């Protein structure tokens, strides 16, 4: 407990804030740590680099290491756990010659621009870049020569446009659509009854589950989700191989869009409190002289269903009440004071945290 | 009048299998046929909340700066608007993208036999595509008035930055 | 007071890129739609160091007297003028000429003395600087006649090149 | 040396400067060169002297019979006269294909070809490969195998480059001024400039960090871009969305601390006028104009605060300016750094 | 290494031979006479260069010069 | 002497704490909630190996996850 608060000391004399660089080059070399320790010298490494990812304040886009007397990159492989984010590394004035050791790094450091092996035995193999570039994905220059364009490189693994939260072709239906997104989930929310006045006898309502499980990479994913209440009412064309079911899922008319939206989970949507977990798009709609309306998002799961397994069925897992990730649709027509939904299209899905977040 | 009709569903789903089909072919020759699906004269797309006026443009940056793509159905739904001539299909897919770090030409950028992509992990995607009716008669020329594609979650791991 | 936003840098980016796309479509009959990005009453073209009165004359030049092309954006950088409801950007990009002898018809040059079209061969990349000044409402994501400056040159040229300036 | 004269001799005697022609054609009938006794590795070296006299400038050449079996004596003409226009192989005894392989996408600017007599001509694939081989040839065999007009629309732009585009004479001037003096003061004391900022104005440095291809002439293929790096606003390469926003100096608080930041510099334009374009446009929604330079600098000095190597850089600078009729005021100024290569514009 | 001499002739090839090892401060081991100009083969370069030095030296009337295999 | 608790969600902090003094027969005496795992002091290390026996054990729908942590 003692012992670790000098090495915290160490560390804060060897990283600089303005360049953003932690020089743990030539450890050896030191004459503070000499005095304290070293034969305990492999013990140090693992515990500087977790001292280095418990103390916050300190980022390092930079790391030097050059001529710490390695033969493996054992003592130091717990850096990828440490600084996974790493943009620049020196390894020179070392004596690494084989290449198994590195083999701990692949898909790591995925973020690596630069790498300095300069005075390194292995800078003599044949395979050496080829096993650098595989090694790391994004890695620019090599020993201080380009390996690699940045402007193809860029262009490779970025899509063309940065994602966006909000599209809106113009502002009035940007405002329209948030006036009319905001209260309709309020009303359903609190009272499902109320929105009928919004359908009309031709208006449609289905809704459809997505039983897809999002990558465990995925921050927040809800990797196991129930759908319960849901799969009954489930219009997915793709998954549900019943043709008959299909057509009676689809709900035409206030009466059997109120039924589908009793069977529903009551729900509470936090638009206006959490605004930053929510994506939508606003699209002109010109053969119907109206608007789409799609908004990607979060729900909470408050209350069963006000309506209502040849095996085993149980429902304290299946119908558990928890958050969902929903996609909904709204196709409206627009009246001079009013307002009528053509069609409204709801996907109900794992919760995950959106692609839109930065 | 409103349609329900279960051939009509499944033209639609097969129909959507085709665009995101389409959507993963990397073949340069192949994407001439995928403009002919979108009307030239009205047409709105947005991607990543980012719109684009006209097809053309659009599946050129699809196809230029857009790695090769592989698309997994996880769900479909539609609506068959009366009056409208039209139909709006509510769908959701799994998306894999080529992290080998080369594009649909196999170009690399690294400085001096097909070769097979390395598949990254998965991304999330909500698609929301209005069509004309006249698919259902086998006329797909210029039925696509409507492409809304976003992604809803992403994977850490990627090495693609939206 | 300046405008200085992150959304707005990348609406201005993926625009760009939009527009260079845009130059890159060899296809005519979608030309009129392009015509609509630039202001119809008042805008100012010009191309290494040529200038054009309209758009449409400077569209159609572009469309009949040049070969297929293909941009890659290197760098962009933009000003948001204050009061003067428009933005400043300078752009840097890379180009490349289909040097196959062949125009944007298709059409070779080879005396005839004898539907599937073939690919272009990319000649070597040519260097180009291209100011251009556009309305700031690209951030409210209309797009109807929002240039009314671009100023597109070269800066330098690949001698091997079989395209001459 | 001996030999050197000798051919160097027969070759000045052979070339014609007003027709512009070297007529190495028939050399065994020379009794010049018969006289000494010659022989295969004659040609190479007449190459070899034919690209150190740099005296003769040549767009037609004659190697009629010189009984040429293949290309492969002569391959070096390739090096020494890439922008030949006429060749004549005539009465040659080259009947393969293999030699000619050597000189695809060289001798660009050829436009005629004579390969009478010589077998090739007897193949079917033999107008195809002439086609394939010299992409702007013209005449081949005396007969037109592409039309000149297309050939010529296809592979040039509508228009010249220029160097200078002014809206108006008197725009050139104030321009011209403006530049100059900016450069001036911008070269030797950095701080006077802020004289011509507001405090709205801003300024911003973008860097490109491309590579000119090889084959442009005195293109500097290893960049450094070190002090720049730290202040540059590139949005297609810096992904950090929080950096490029306070990458932005607005204020000439800010613009010369950036000032401060990039190295101090000197450029010729004075001096070297050839070495820079410039482009001014009107500015109607702000009432002043925008000036688009493009061109060259020397670093001289390292930045007067705290790879890294200097270099000879190339940059494209645009200033939006609002003119008051005492002092002028910078609306806005854009600058882009990049590796130095010569001026498309240049000849 | 294959060293050449020409303008030597009125005059004989051991003199010159011995007149060259004499200013030159090199020597020829093995000289071949072929016809006009004559040949010879120095050990090192630095000999050959130093021997290239003396370019345009008079000898027998006239003046020599030197000239190497390959430039 | 310092026990660490993973994966006791579910349940209260009382249900796991009796839970091991049931199963396992070794109580921890002063212990913390500190955030998602909880914290607590075992008098000696043989007591330690023992709780630490009781690890893939199935606890209020889930498998607990035991650590010693030498912080
Ligand atoms: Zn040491
Ligand atoms: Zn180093
Ligand atoms: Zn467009
Ligand atoms: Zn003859
Ligand atoms: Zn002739
Ligand atoms: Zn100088
Ligand atoms: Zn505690």
């Amino acid at each position: 407990s003692d012992t670790i608060s000098f090495l915290r000391g160490v560390l804060l004399k060897r990283y600089d804030p303005q360049t953003k660089l932690l020089n743990l080059g030539a450890l050896h070399s030191d004459p503070e740590l000499i005095q304290k320790g070293v034969s305990t010298q492999s013990k140090m490494f693992p515990a500087m680099m977790k001292l280095a990812s418990t103390e916050k304040s300190l980022i390092v886009e930079s790391v030097n290491l050059a001529d710490n007397q390695l033969k493996d990159i054992s003592a130091i492989s717990t850096l990828a756990q440490t600084f996974p984010n790493l943009k620049n590394l020196c390894l020179a004035n070392n004596q690494i010659f084989r290449f198994r050791s590195l083999e701990v790094w692949k898909n790591k450091f995925k973020d690596l621009r630069e790498l300095l092996m300069t005075n390194n035995p292995i800078t003599t193999d044949k395979l050496y870049r080829t096993e650098m570039l595989r090694l790391f994905p994004k890695l620019v220059v090599l020993d201080n020569v380009i390996v690699r364009d940045e402007q193809k490189l860029q262009t490779v693994y970025s899509l063309p446009m940065k994602i966006q939260q909000f599209f809106f072709e113009n502002d009035a239906l940007g405002q329209s659509s948030t006036d009319f997104a905001t209260n309709f989930l309020n009303l359903w929310d609190n009272n499902r009854e109320q929105l009928l006045n919004l359908y009309s006898p031709q208006s449609q309502f289905s809704v459809s589950v997505d039983s897809t499980i999002p990558p465990s990479t995925v921050t927040d994913s809800d990797q196991t989700p129930a759908f319960g209440y849901y799969m009954s009412s489930s219009r997915n064309i793709s998954k549900v191989s019943s043709e008959k079911s299909i057509q009676q899922r689809l709900s035409i008319g206030q009466e059997s869009i109120n039924s589908i939206f009793k069977t529903l989970p009551k729900t509470k949507h936090h638009l206006q409190e959490q605004p930053n977990e929510y994506s939508m798009e606003t699209i002109s709609y010109p053969q119907i002289n109206g608007f789409v309306i799609t908004l990607h998002g979060f729900f909470e799961e408050t209350g069963k269903p006000e309506l209502e397994y040849n095996h085993g069925y149980n429902s304290t897992s299946n119908n558990k009440l928890s958050k969902k990730s929903f996609d909904r649709t709204w196709v409206i027509v627009p009246m001079n004071n009013s307002v009528i939904i053509a069609s409204d299209l709801l996907t109900v899905r794992a919760y995950s945290t959106g692609a839109w977040k930065t | 009048m409103v349609m329900n009709d279960a051939n009509q569903a499944q033209i639609t789903a097969t129909f959507t299998k085709k665009i995101l089909a389409h959507l993963d072919d990397p073949d340069s020759n192949k994407l001439a046929q995928f403009v002919q699906l979108f009307n030239p004269n009205n047409c709105r797309i947005i991607f990543n909340a980012t719109p684009f006026a006209q097809a053309t443009v659009f599946l050129q940056m699809w196809q230029n700066q857009v790695v090769q793509t592989q698309h997994a159905l996880t769900g479909v739904d539609y609506h068959a608007i009366p009056g409208s001539g039209t139909l709006i299909c509510n769908v959701n897919c799994k998306v894999r993208f080529d992290e080998s770090g080369r594009d649909k030409m196999g170009q690399d950028a690294t400085v001096p036999n097909k070769p097979r992509p390395l598949w990254g992990p998965y991304f999330g995607i909500s698609l929301q595509l209005i069509i004309d009716d006249r698919i259902f008669r086998n006329d797909f020329n210029g039925v696509i008035s409507g492409f809304n594609y976003n992604m809803v979650y992403k994977p850490e791991d990627s090495l693609l930055k939206i």
